[PDB]
């Protein structure tokens, strides 16, 4: 397997390079927001972050390895996980705002259109804030989502082996992270100090994901918004 | 025949 | 303040003291949904009493005020019953240990409708720990992180108690590694074995939410009788 | 403070 003979430098150069684009919003300023067309503004939106996520994980190392089932499982398990670091990520640099798109910078009011999003809202803007306090890196910033990706389902799964094989990539994409801390002249202790803090971060993302399905799931049965066939079938994979 | 089974080919 | 000056021995220590006893179920019987729900409730409800107790004796929790406090047990006690059940279970493979007279095999979940899906969440942790060769050390190092983190970014002169949550989160990442340095692992080992257990909290979390929806929605279909600290601690997940 | 929780934090040993 080609991943576990990258180096740390070859692995995040691939993680870089696979990023997916940022992407605009369908946001028409003629018209104020309702609960509906705001809803219908950012599964939209996902809906297209989503076909560019599935090619970014066939480009994360050691994805390709695993069959379309357990590539089909991680991402069920992961995407919204994955969308929600990214747009905490886009707005890092905004204090008290979401960028969803460079034409959808939204406040926490803003929110309050939707019944229930407030509180996604103020999770989601905490978070951004936590990685602003911590001036987290683009390198450090894509080795994180590769690791949501390949660990949220990784539990739920010789498809032991296939297991043993996602934990080698993870322990590869560990040994990437303390790399890039050392580099940047952390100290030892400050290094898996510093590791330590943002894959606790991890489980807060976890946290506003799940909160995330259980609001997306009751909108859907209140016929909030259409949602793509793509977006119910994900949707489906977390239902309970 | 999910959706998502089909992207993931191409 | 105590938590910041300890030792890493000394809050191994201190952790292992404070350590909740293990309890029996008030389980001769035939099992049914309201039987098994009634069991496992009143169980947790007791360990609940425990646990609150025992967090007054993690470094740095008698720090933070009462509203903090409250708060941090609210975010964190399914999770804490759920690493705590999964510890138990570690030698049990296939089966859980609620209690030393309630050894529940996986099938046995099957008796509580969407029972067995939680279950198999838990399996899978337990032999997770079990190949990671988890050690009591490590498992009550864990336990204290879920406590002080789960509700942590969750939160004016509150910024410097999340700064002092912080520091004590440091100072148990510090223990962790001080363990495995003194059981001989190397550098790098130190480094992926510390990932691989802070990871498994993402699972944790995973399924206290899963849990918590599921309790939910028993609250409302009104079936087990519910104490009122459990219904208390379940409507914080409102 | 009128919460059980917050009764028991007062009164743990
Ligand atoms: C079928 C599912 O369709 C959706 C709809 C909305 C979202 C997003 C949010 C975060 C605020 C959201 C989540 C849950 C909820 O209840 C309200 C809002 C979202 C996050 C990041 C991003 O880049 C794009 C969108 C994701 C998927
Ligand atoms: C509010 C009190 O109601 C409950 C009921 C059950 C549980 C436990 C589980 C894991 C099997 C559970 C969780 C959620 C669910 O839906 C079914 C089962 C449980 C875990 C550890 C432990 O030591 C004792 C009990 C916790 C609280």
């Amino acid at each position: 397997s080609l991943a576990l003979s990258l180096t740390a430098d070859q692995m995040v150069s691939a993680l870089l390079d696979a990023e997916p684009p940022i992407l605009y919003s369908e946001y028409d300023p003629t018209r104020p927001f309702s609960e509906a067309s705001m809803m219908g503004l950012l599964t939209n939106l996902a809906d297209r972050e989503l076909v560019h996520m599935i090619n970014w994980a066939k480009r994360v190392p050691g994805f390709v390895d695993l069959t379309l089932h357990d590539q089909v499982h991680l991402l069920e398990m992961a995407w919204l996980e994955i969308l929600m670091i990214g747009l905490v990520w886009r707005s890092m640099e905004h204090p008290g705002k979401l960028l969803f798109a460079p034409n959808l910078l939204l406040d926490r009011n803003q929110g309050k259109c939707v019944e229930g999003m407030v509180e996604i809202f103020d999770m989601l803007l905490a978070t951004s804030s936590r990685f602003r306090m911590m001036n987290l890196q683009g390198e450090e910033f894509v080795c994180l989502k590769s690791i949501i990706l390949l660990n949220s389902g990784v539990y739920t799964f010789k498809s032991l082996e296939e297991k043993d094989h996602i934990h080698r990539v993870l322990d590869k994409i560990t040994d990437t992270l303390i790399h890039l801390m050392a580099k940047a002249g952390l100290t030892l202790q400050q290094q898996h100090q510093r590791l330590a803090q943002l894959l606790l971060i991890l489980s807060h993302i976890r946290h506003m994901s799940n909160k995330g399905m259980e609001h997306l799931y009751s909108m859907k049965c209140k016929n909030v918004v259409p949602l793509s066939d793509l977006l119910l079938e994900m949707l489906d994979a977390h239902r309970l | 025949h999910k959706i998502l089974h089909r992207l993931l080919q191409d």
